[PDB]
RNA sequence: UAAAUCGAGAG
């Protein structure tokens, strides 16, 4: 129950969906939103905090077809991981020099 | 009674500032006489604010 | 398909307390009756006084979606493309029609002879600027 | 005077009179004046505003017309007068330092600020009354910004981390 | 001074008619200092956990109810949502306070047990459940000068602090600031008073005051300047910014939108790169909140900022909604806010009150999220004048060195140019001062 | 009362720089700004931590119930 | 409250990562809306913020007894020159970044030190 | 009365303790200064209530 | 078509300095979303160690127990956070703390008057013994196997001169502090970074040549190592834009009001990380990027 | 468990 699909927003086709994540803020949400907005198949992506006092985050993902919103979320998570990995590799390489 | 608006103004002085005309602004501050006059105005405003609330409840009570 | 074509000489550019947009007054070089005022963001398409602009109003470019590789449009032949709605028509006098377009809040007033502007309707339209 | 106050010379030396120090311009000395004595002579509020043959006194400083609380508000001549009155009202209601002998008191109720600070901006009279012995508030980095949305009418936002570091803690 | 009699116990205020019959003290009511809260639906009240634990409602147990009431009984009196008491058919009031979880499960499993007594066979038990998110509450702030100062709000319970959190739009009717102001929440204990607060005292029904028909609800201070900046001509937003601004306020899982899918608009500028506009943000907000199978709004109105404040040839003073799309003008206090014939007033008149309330909430969230990314500030630079402005001010104020003397000369009937120390002028000024009527015209002419 | 352990605004530890600040002001005839700079307090959020401390605890300490006077 | 009658209750203890942060790395411990000054006219609070930042930067204390300044030597000029001699800008504004989005704000933010 | 601040601290009072207040039942009280008419000065008064002191009263 | 390969080709790190308490480096061609995520994770999410619980046995001093416990919680401990695990809140207070997740500190200081004090002395060091209580007085008591794994690096406050309390004869403080693993988003005492923040690279665009004496005035409006007069011809150029704050003092003069523009390189961040002492800033940034990667991985591996 | 009166405050 870390991340949940909101059935009041998901479509029977599967292209449009809303995900609610517990214990998140504008830290994972902003990065994930940008990284998945890099996806050419994604039409609409956004993140919203219902209330600041609750550790709940929402991501809305709607595609152009040919790809579900869950697949878009997976691609965004993998791309964010790879982005962090390359910044880690660059930092480690630069530490050795100076 | 002497005709002075303030100790620092000569009796019956024909000046706008003597009568309470503040040429200063809150950006550059106001002179002590202007400060005193503005304090008079603010105190009168607070007195009116206090006395206005007490002066209206009975009308609404009687009407209601 | 195209609904209006012309070339305009820009007379003045007044910033008007805006850091990105400007209001452009331009007079057509072919017909003396055709004048145009137009709000354009000069951060992207900068203009200056005494500048010749090729202006084209079209009905389409042949929902929206960001372009992919190998996308064919009428926008390729022009530099600055806006999309807007016509909301007002008026008659300056006999044989004079002024049409008002709103591109997301940026106003354009186009005044010209009713026979030159007869192709303009009260509909969505693309405004394309070149040079 | 024509239908004014009853004329005459009166001398008072009794108890309970209200007296304030003005500066007698001849001899450049200190004089003591009272309310009855004051309404007929002219005291210049500052030596730069003295006029010939019409002023006989000046005030040592125009800040001695104010009380302690009215003198302790910074840049008082720039605020609106109701705000100065409100500050004088709310300077007596802070959770500051009542005293240092609290171990031997037995008061019914007491509020104490754990860590007070001296102001960076303060009047010269602040040190004359030893207000440093009784701190009242804290110096705070204050951003005048419309950013949060939770402070519009009169509310304010406090940093959560600053709060957890003792900013404003009390007993 | 003497002992009051029977008459003295009834006659005046603090008697028995005005103090214990027309005005009484009530149960199931809390009082607290309010704090502001966006992210509240402008018809809701944010209640503290303490109030959510103390305040309760008697829900009779039924066949459709045992799913929630059993869990409420299990949760106990100190875990919201929970139950604090059980009323059997005979009237027994079994308290859940001093009981363990196992006893609570035993009691919960015996909620919908049919009665063994014929005298109460028509009755069912009641669970005094905690206040929930589907309950209504009567909010009132003294003095209650007009009826809009006592409304009905849908309860949302918050997890953190002991204040009643209230939306900014409600401050217009309550005349409430957040300067330590306090107010009272009342919990109706039957369905008859529930329906009244949800339909008659409902805060959605209170958009227009009955005094003159003017509205008394709308965004107040930060949102107005936020919308002045956002609906300007300089407001261009990339696709990511546009879509994030739209989803930040029209979340299609809380019922904020109608079409189950956030529909967007083609960008204003196609080349060189796609840019939207703030007026387009307003347009798509309206398009998402406005119900389908219905045309868009058509309004020609004005705002508070003259066209001269936007440069030459600007027409941003005239607001123009056409077919539900903002095409001109700035959204202002006169558009959203307690003001007549604005966009919100028109939406209320055309689409109903619930749509207008939803639009108020959406606009509040939108401007809150725009201000948190594009901040607004005031400083000492805003208060200054140029060198020429100060020169103009000094030159004009120097001409006032003779105003008082000229006014006095006019009142004293001296001709003009008379020196301030003219003995006749001084004599007549002294005469004027001694009179309350002549000095009343001297202080009016000057 | 006593010097705070950390600066409120940022969290930099400044509780180890109060006796040092007093000694810098006392022995070396320094102004407050230079003494604060030498202690490593750059941002004014940290500077007003030690610049404006009153150190009231000393006045508290003279009232000692546990020792005769 | 401040020493200029700007009373108000705390609304939310904003987590420090969500607060705006300046080019120097600091974040304010108090946020007061700019919409409280125009109707109250507490310019003394503005000039006290200016003087407080200047004094904290220079490690000095500025006296604020009324009527020490004139219409010629405005306190804004005095404290602005003090701020400029230390690097910060004349008007007391600072470039800040939103702690949520991470982008720089539209204009410089007025921030100082007040009691 | 004439105790130095050091002696005041030694007797648990305060560094700069000021008087002007009595202690009654452990509660500190003071007697507020009042404003009253100035002494030994006959001031002319035009007061309507004098007419209410009876008939033929100015 | 954005791709991780393109970002890997365009991303570059430019370290300007590196210390044991502060790292000032640069991140180029990265979106402010990722940079702000790194900043927030550094401030709020990378774990550290601080005294969470305090058990008091005697506090006869002039400081109340809650304030003293708060201060003891606010002193940074120089213990590498990797050496201990996380406690369980759902565990009972008996067995919640083990030798693998909690570090025990003890403070037992009793003040007493020094009889050999010099005559006519006012210094509280010559007068009293143990008058001042410092963080270095927090003795570390290794319990269990931590007596061996902490033998190479014993627990000691990062700043030992922190003044915890002041005492007078007869007054004493005896207490224990249990220090556990925690993050800065729970309480500000667990944040390992004294301050983490980036700033956009200032960009000074000279629109028109400022040749001549005015250049000296133009050079005067910036910090010294920013605007330089060209050696060949009297003319200004941007020597180094990292050394100026955005003060816009040049904007206050009508002479240069129309001859310069100030902007930012809005993908070029200068990160200045100042640590508290328990970790080096390079390891703090490494842990931040690792935390973001692990957060994304955990979100990816959870069933929907 | 109560009631007045006085005093101090908040909106
Ligand atoms: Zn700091």
């Amino acid at each position: 129950e870390k991340i949940k699909l909101l059935t009041q927003a998901t479509s029977e086709d599967g292209t449009s969906a809303s995900f609610q994540i517990v214990e998140e803020d504008h830290t994972l949400g902003n990065a994930l939103r940008y990284v998945i907005m890099k996806n050419p198949d994604v039409e609409f992506c956004g993140y919203s905090i219902p209330h600041p006092s609750e550790n709940l985050l929402n991501i809305r993902i709607q595609t152009y077809g040919e790809t579900t919103a869950v697949d878009a979320l997976q691609k965004g998570l993998k791309d964010l991981m790879d982005l962090c990995d390359v910044v880690e590799s660059k930092f480690t390489e630069k530490i050795k020099s100076m | 009674v002497s005709g002075k608006t303030l100790p620092s103004f000569k009796p019956y002085e024909t000046d706008a500032m003597a009568g309470g005309y503040v040429k200063g602004r809150f950006y550059s501050g106001i002179k002590p006489q202007e400060y005193y006059f503005h304090c008079m105005a603010g105190r009168e405003g607070l007195i009116d604010t206090a006395v206005k609330t007490s002066r209206s409840g009975y009308l609404q009570r009687c009407l209601t | 398909n195209t609904l209006f074509d012309d070339i305009f000489q820009v007379s003045e550019v007044d910033p008007g307390r805006y850091n990105k947009v400007c209001r452009i007054e331009a007079a057509s070089t072919t017909q003396d009756q055709c004048k145009l005022t137009l709000d354009i963001n000069v951060e992207l398409f900068p203009v200056a006084a005494q500048d010749s602009l090729t202006v084209t109003i079209a009905s389409s470019l042949n929902s929206w979606r960001p372009p992919q590789a190998g996308d064919r449009s009428l926008a390729d032949d022009y530099d600055y493309v806006m999309y807007g709605t016509a909301y007002k028509f008026e008659e300056v006098s006999k044989d004079l029609i002024a049409v008002y377009y709103s591109f997301g809040g940026l106003l354009m007033r186009l005044e010209g002879n009713y026979r030159n502007l007869n192709n303009l309707k009260q509909e969505n339209a693309y405004l394309l600027i070149r040079r | 005077s024509t239908r004014g106050q009853y004329p005459g010379l009166y001398l008072f030396g009794g108890h309970s009179r209200m007296l304030r120090p003005v500066r007698y311009l001849p001899l450049d000395k200190e004089d003591i004046v009272g309310p009855f004595e004051q309404v007929y002579m002219n005291i210049a509020v500052t030596p730069q505003e003295i006029q010939n043959n019409v002023h006989t006194h000046v005030e040592f400083t125009p800040t001695n017309i104010l009380s302690i609380l009215a003198n302790l508000t910074p840049f008082s001549d720039f605020n609106q007068s109701p705000r100065n009155m409100y500050q004088c009202q709310m300077g007596k209601q802070t959770m500051g330092t009542p005293g240092v002998a609290l171990c031997h008191r037995s008061d019914n109720k007491l509020y104490r600020l754990q860590t007070g600070q001296t102001p960076i901006v303060k009047a010269n009279l602040y040190d004359d009354y030893g207000m440093d012995n009784f701190p009242n508030g804290f110096n705070a980095v204050v951003a005048v910004i419309s950013y949060t949305g939770y402070d519009m009418d009169d509310a304010m936002i406090i940093n959560k981390s600053a709060d957890e570091r003792g900013f404003g803690y009390g007993t | 001074v003497p002992i009051p009699g029977v008459k003295q116990a009834l006659e005046k205020k603090e008697g028995l008619f005005r103090k214990h019959m027309m005005g009484k003290r009530v149960n199931y009511a809390a009082r607290s200092v309010i704090s502001p809260d966006p992210n509240i639906e402008t018809n809701e009240i944010g209640v503290p956990p303490v109030f959510a634990v103390k305040l309760t409602y008697p829900e009779p147990v039924t066949a459709y109810n045992i799913a929630e009431l059993r869990q409420a009984v299990i949760n106990g009196p100190d875990k919201w949502p929970g139950a604090t008491q059980i009323q059997n058919e005979d009237g027994s009031l079994v308290s859940l306070i001093g009981m363990s979880v196992e006893q609570r499960k035993a009691l919960a499993n015996q909620l919908l047990t049919p009665s063994s007594n014929v005298s109460t066979h028509t009755l069912n038990k009641k669970v005094y459940r905690h206040i929930k998110n589907r309950d209504v509450v009567l909010m009132n702030r003294q003095p209650t000068l007009h009826k809009a100062s006592m409304m009905g709000h849908k309860v949302r319970v918050l997890p953190n602090e002991k204040t009643l959190r209230l939306h900014y739009a409600n401050t217009g009717a309550y005349n409430a600031d957040f300067d330590g102001d306090e107010m009272n929440m009342h919990f109706p204990q039957n369905e008859n008073a529930r329906a009244e607060a949800l339909n008659l005292a409902n805060t959605d029904s209170q958009y227009l005051t009955p005094t003159s028909g003017s509205p008394v609800r709308g965004l107040i201070q930060d949102h107005i300047s936020a919308g002045v900046w956002l609906t300007s001509k300089d407001s261009f937003f990339t696709r990511e910014q546009y879509q994030q601004y739209i989803y930040g306020c029209i979340r299609p899982e809380d019922g904020h939108t109608t079409r189950s899918k956030i529909v967007t608009l083609p960008p204003t500028i196609f080349k060189p790169y796609p840019l939207w506009t703030g007026k387009q943000i307003i347009t798509t907000v309206l398009l998402n909140v406005t119900p389908p199978d219905m045309p868009g709004i058509n309004l020609i109105s004005k705002n508070k900022i003259k066209n001269e404040y936007w440069g030459k040839g600007s027409l941003e003073n005239e607001v123009l909604f056409k077919d539900g799309a903002l095409l001109c003008g700035i959204l202002d206090k006169s558009q959203y806010g307690a003001s007549k014939y604005g966009i919100v007033h028109s939406l209320h008149e055309v689409y109903g009150p619930e749509v207008a309330a939803k639009v108020l909430s959406v606009l509040g969230r939108l401007f809150t999220n725009y201000i948190t990314a594009t901040a607004f500030t005031c400083g000492m630079d805003d208060l200054r004048l140029t060198a020429e402005g100060n020169k103009w001010r000094t030159d004009i104020l120097k001409t006032s060195v003779d105003t008082g003397r000229e006014a006095a000369a006019e009142v004293t009937n001296l001709d003009k140019d008379t020196p301030a120390d003219d003995p006749e002028l001084l004599k007549r000024l002294q005469e004027i001062l001694r009179d309350n009527n002549k000095s009343g015209i001297l202080d009016a002419v000057t | 009362m006593i010097v705070p352990v950390r600066c409120f605004s940022c969290g930099k530890v400044v509780g180890d720089k109060w006796e040092s600040y007093l000694n810098l002001l006392q022995e070396d005839e320094l102004d407050e700004g230079t003494a604060l700079s030498r202690l490593g307090l750059k941002r004014y959020c940290c500077r007003r931590m030690i610049l404006t401390h009153v150190d009231l605890i000393e006045k508290f300490l003279r009232y000692n119930p546990l020792e005769k006077r | 409250s401040s020493r200029h009658g700007q009373k108000g209750v705390c609304s939310r203890k904003w987590p420090t990562i969500d607060m705006p942060f300046s080019e120097t790395g600091i974040q304010p411990d108090i946020i007061i809306n700019p919409h409280a000054f125009p109707s109250r006219m507490t310019i003394g609070m503005f000039v006290e913020s200016l003087a407080g930042k200047a004094g904290a930067l220079h490690g000095i204390a500025q006296d604020s007894t009324p009527w020490i300044f004139n219409e010629d030597d405005t306190p804004a000029d005095y404290f602005g020159e003090q701020l400029a001699k230390a690097g910060y800008n004349y008007h007391g504004n600072e470039p800040m970044y939103s702690g949520a989005t991470g982008e720089e704000l539209r204009a410089d933010i007025y921030v100082g030190v007040v009691y | 009365n004439k105790m130095s601040p050091y002696e005041l601290v030694q007797h648990k009072e305060e560094s700069d303790e000021i008087g002007g207040y009595f202690i009654v039942n452990g509660i500190e009280k003071l007697i507020r200064m009042l404003i009253v008419q100035r002494r030994n000065h006959p001031m002319a008064i035009i007061r309507p209530s004098f007419a209410n002191r009876g008939a033929s009263y100015s | 078509e954005w791709n991780v390969e393109k970002f890997k080709k365009d991303f570059e790190v430019n370290i300007s300095s590196l210390d044991a308490r502060e790292a000032n480096f640069d991140l180029i061609n990265i979106d402010t979303s990722i940079a702000n995520a790194f900043r927030r994770i550094m401030i709020s999410e990378v774990p550290s160690v601080a005294a969470e619980y305090v058990y008091f046995f005697n506090n006869t001093s002039v400081i109340q127990d809650e304030v003293l416990a708060h201060r003891i919680g606010l002193v940074p401990l120089k213990v590498d956070p990797d050496m201990l695990t996380w406690v369980d809140s759902n565990l009972p207070d008996d067995e919640k703390f083990t030798d693998e997740n909690t570090i025990v500190l003890s403070l037992n200081v009793k003040c007493t008057r020094n009889p050999d004090a010099p005559k006519g002395s006012t210094d509280p060091k010559e007068l009293y013994n143990n008058a001042h209580v410092y963080a270095r007085d927090l003795k570390f008591e290794p319990q269990g196997r931590q007596s061996t794994t902490f033998a190479d690096c014993p627990v000691v406050p990062a700043d030992p001169d922190i003044l915890l309390a002041k005492l007078r004869p007869g007054q004493e403080i005896s207490l224990k502090a249990h220090c556990i693993l925690g993050i800065g988003g729970d309480h500000a005492k667990f944040s390992p970074v004294s301050t983490a923040s980036y700033r956009l690279l200032p960009q000074i665009n000279i629109l028109q040549p400022i040749k001549g004496e005015s250049a000296r005035r133009f050079q005067k409006c910036f910090p010294p190592g920013v605007i330089g007069i060209d050696e060949g011809s009297d003319e200004a150029y941007v020597k180094d834009a990292r050394k100026d704050t955005v003060s816009r003092e040049v904007l206050r003069y009508e002479e240069f009001a129309d001859k310069v523009k100030l902007g930012r390189v809005r993908n070029h961040f200068i990160f200045n990380v100042e640590s508290a002492g328990a970790m080096t800033p390079e390891e703090i940034f490494f842990k931040s990027v690792r935390i973001l990667k692990n957060k994304a991985e955990y979100l990816k591996n959870c069933p929907i």
